[PDB]
């Protein structure tokens, strides 16, 4: 269906050590495929998933290089920033930024992006026209007159509807096998008496691939909201994922209630019956 | 400043049966900001050599990661994750339930 | 790599200048243009993203990533055109540019009013030995080496006495010789203009 | 005007297996910094690069001898130990700014001319004459040429200049762009410069003129050590001169 | 494959 490939990179400034903790990780849809640590050994970044192995040391070098000037730039920005809101040398503070691109069913590009927050809040970020900014308050003004200057939205215009969507697209031919599949969900359904009068039905899906899902509660074939519960979508951590959605019930009216799944890999919706 | 404490869920890889190899997951997410401690527990004792996932974030700017371990539950053993960080005025244990 | 002739390229002034680098990384996107002249340092002239034509006053860059050929027009040329002129480039996962070789280029200048003359100097202090300057020559001529490391010949070169709108082109010779005197054959085509007593 | 980038020394002449130091001060306020050499083998080229002063690209370091480092955002250093004679270069320091370097504008130094010898005992400093108008030039033109030789000399780092009645003119004057050598043959071969300036017949006809041709020669510098009989070729001037004279 | 060859400072 459709797809994106999205980075992230993270800076935490620790007053009293040499230098912020800065760490970038790039994912393809729900799969992470590099990283790069500040703090650790290798100083380089490094493969997290298999398909991304067979790219060369031109591929590596490059890489590695645009990693290691963005923790540079984090690293000034996390003192500009300090400045700018007059704030004690004496705390840590976060800088946050991530960019990337979408396609479609068909591969073309839909839209791409480019963010920025200091401590966990919106900063500035690229509007999905690709030509003009959004800035949180006053401070985030200075940076985008600045980029504006700079005609930075420009060139990651270019970036993002060109290369970003090339490299993607080669992404998912060479990871075919892992990013190009669908694991439809394992179902199940389980019960508890939770009081006397009450049971709790628990509706499972376990390794499906990709993140996205549906689970719904019906009751008599109407959408039931009242005492139900979903989970946060959680990784199981070999590339797939899980969740479960529940509903307390009065006892003795279990087979009032299904459970409705959908997912991409379900050529139709299943619905599930307590047993 | 805004902070934001972390949503926690504790589980295995793998549907668990007594005696046979599985991964104990703890993962923690929707924090801000991203220091955070995670250890898994053995009836209350840390496990040692934890692993987790590289820091991450989502759309609204929290933080997510995984910590995982291979274990082999067992019918007496209780496993749980405790959760560290700024937010907390004291750590949080959530006991892992083999149904959840 | 990038491939550029090095020339040199001798041209009159008003005449159009065509410079050329060809390469083979299809990652090279940007691409410039920089003028040196001798003993400094480079400069921009002009700049290009990806394809595409660019002009700037008597400037024109161009690019074409199909055939990986990239060109730098100059109309006009004037001899303070004079110059090596390269060509750099590069991608986008660093700011490091290759550079081609260079072309030099020398734009001759138009002498309207020549008067070819050659004359001998005298030593300002006391070496009877004196120099042939070959002086008001037009820029049809061109000058060439001796035959022997008895003979020194510089090249020509170009004064500009602004004060009076007037040029004029020289080249010198030398040697401790008795058998020197400037009223010899040389290695070059100049017309019949001359003078001495 | 704001300094441009300042690089030094200007001119380094010294014997192989010494270290040598070269410096840059980048334009303030900018955050990045280059070094290039240029060459006649191998052209212009880059050896390192550094943003925020930590070292991004330097995959056109050598691979030994070469040392690039950024103490804090003011000030570079590119060294050399032990420099050898292919070391000889122009070394070029530039500093920019994100926003130039997005329209590839770089902001250059002036250079390091670097010239690393096997032996000292090739260096000579230039002997210099001038050489006084044509009698025939001036009365078929109105106009007198003075030429200044500056011959002799090793390795090739002088800068000739003309000086009028104690001020240095740069109307009427050509100088060759580039030395000649005085036998061919040889690799450490001595050079030749010549130089030209030309006035109205007037000018040269005053005798209360003075005319010189200046040349600063760029050679040993004292902590180089001397034994040989002739005088030690430092960095020096050499001029001639002539005052003029109607007959 | 990354934006490059960098960014700009806020």
């Amino acid at each position: 269906g459709s797809h994106s490939m999205r980075y992230f990179f993270t800076s935490v400034s620790r007053p009293g050590r040499g230098e912020p903790r800065f760490i970038a990780v790039g994912y393809v849809d729900d799969t992470q495929f590099v990283r790069f640590d500040s703090d650790a050994a290798s100083q380089r970044m490094e493969p997290r998933a298999p398909w991304i192995e067979q790219e060369g040391p031109e591929y590596w070098d490059g890489e590695t290089r645009k990693v290691k000037a963005h923790s540079q730039t984090h690293r000034v920005d996390l003192g500009t920033l300090r400045g700018y809101y007059n704030q004690s040398e004496a705390g840590s503070h976060t800088v946050q930024r991530m960019y990337g691109c979408d396609v479609g069913s068909d591969w073309r590009f839909l839209r791409g992006y480019h963010q920025y927050a200091y401590d966990g809040k919106d900063y500035i970020a690229l509007k999905e026209d690709l030509r003009s900014w959004t800035a949180a308050d006053m401070a985030a003004q200075t940076t985008k007159h600045k980029w504006e200057a700079a005609h930075v939205a420009e060139q990651l215009r270019a970036y993002l509807e060109g290369t970003c969507v090339e490299w993607l697209r080669r992404y998912l031919e060479n990871g075919k096998e892992t990013l190009q599949r669908t694991d439809a969900p394992k179902t199940h359904m389980t019960h508890h008496a939770v009081s006397d009068h009450e049971a709790t039905l628990r509706c499972w899906a376990l390794s499906f691939y990709p993140a996205e899902i549906t689970l719904t509660w019906q009751r008599d074939g109407e959408d039931q909201t009242q005492d139900t519960e979903l989970v946060e979508t959680r990784p199981a951590g070999d590339g797939t994922f899980q969740k479960w959605a529940a509903v307390v019930v009065p006892s003795g009216q279990e087979q009032r209630y299904t459970c409705h799944v959908q997912h991409e890999g379900l050529p139709k919706p299943l619905t599930l019956r307590w047993e | 400043m805004i902070q934001r404490t972390p949503k926690i869920q504790v589980y295995s890889r793998h549907p668990a049966e007594n005696g046979k190899s599985n991964f104990l997951n703890c993962y923690v997410s929707g924090f801000h900001p991203s220091d955070i401690e995670v250890d898994l527990l053995k009836n209350g004792e840390r496990i040692e050599k934890v692993e987790h996932s590289d820091l991450s974030f989502s759309k609204d700017w929290s933080f997510y990661l995984l910590y995982y371990t291979e274990f082999t539950p067992t019918e007496k053993d209780e496993y749980a994750c405790r959760v560290n960080h700024v937010t907390l005025s004291q750590p949080k244990i959530v006991k892992w339930d083999r149904d959840m | 790599e990038v491939e550029q002739d090095p020339g040199p390229l001798s041209v009159p002034e008003g005449a159009i200048v065509s410079l050329n680098c060809t390469y083979s990384n299809s990652a090279f996107q940007y691409f410039m243009w920089y003028r040196q002249y001798s003993r400094k340092g480079p400069e921009l002239l002009m700049y290009t993203y990806s394809s595409g034509n660019k002009e700037d006053g008597r400037f024109t860059a161009q690019v074409d990533k199909s055939s990986k050929y990239i060109s730098l027009f100059i109309r006009d040329s004037q001899p303070s055109d004079s110059a090596t002129y390269l060509c750099a480039m590069r991608g986008d996962s660093s700011y490091k540019l290759i550079f081609g070789s260079g072309t030099r280029l020398l734009v001759r200048p138009d002498i309207q009013n020549p008067d070819p003359a050659v004359y001998q100097l005298r030593d300002s202090k006391s070496s009877d030995k004196s120099v042939c300057l070959f002086t008001d020559f037009d820029s049809q001529t061109n000058v060439s080496q001796s035959k022997d490391s008895d003979v020194y010949i510089t090249d020509k070169c170009v004064l500009d006495m602004r004060s009076m709108d007037f040029k004029s082109n020289s080249a010198v010779a030398w040697s401790n010789k008795s058998d020197f005197a400037c009223a010899n054959a040389f290695n070059n085509s100049i017309i019949p203009e001359d003078t001495f007593f | 005007m704001d300094a441009g980038v300042i690089q030094s020394p200007r001119h380094e002449v010294t014997e192989m297996g010494q270290q040598v130091t070269l410096r840059c001060k980048p334009i303030s306020g900018h955050d990045y910094l280059f070094w290039y050499r240029q060459t006649m083998m191998r052209g212009l080229e880059l050896l390192i690069y550094f943003n925020n002063n930590v070292p991004i690209d330097d995959s056109g370091m050598p691979e030994d001898r070469f040392s690039a480092k950024m103490p804090n955002a003011s000030f570079s250093t590119l060294k050399i130990q032990p420099s050898e004679p292919r070391d000889s270069a122009v070394y070029f320091c530039a500093s920019s700014l994100w926003e130039k370097l997005a329209k590839n504008i770089q902001y250059f130094g002036a250079g390091t001319r670097l010239s690393v010898l096997e032996d000292l005992k090739n260096v000579f400093p230039p002997e210099v004459a001038v050489f006084e108008p044509s009698e025939a030039e001036i009365s078929h033109t109105q106009k007198a040429t003075l030429v200044c030789l500056a011959t002799g000399f090793y390795p090739d780092h002088v800068e000739l200049s003309w000086w009028v009645n104690g001020k240095e003119v740069h109307s009427g004057v050509c100088t060759d762009p580039q030395p000649l050598k005085e036998q061919p043959a040889l690799n450490d071969s001595r050079y030749a410069l010549s130089s030209r300036l030309r006035v109205s017949a007037t000018f040269w006809q005053d005798p209360r003129n003075h005319f010189r041709c200046q040349v600063q020669f760029y050679g040993l510098s004292e902590n180089d050590e001397w034994t040989q009989d002739r005088a030690k070729p430092v960095t020096q001037i050499v001029s001639a001169e002539a005052w003029g004279r109607a007959d | 494959r990354q934006f490059g060859p960098d960014f700009p400072t806020i």
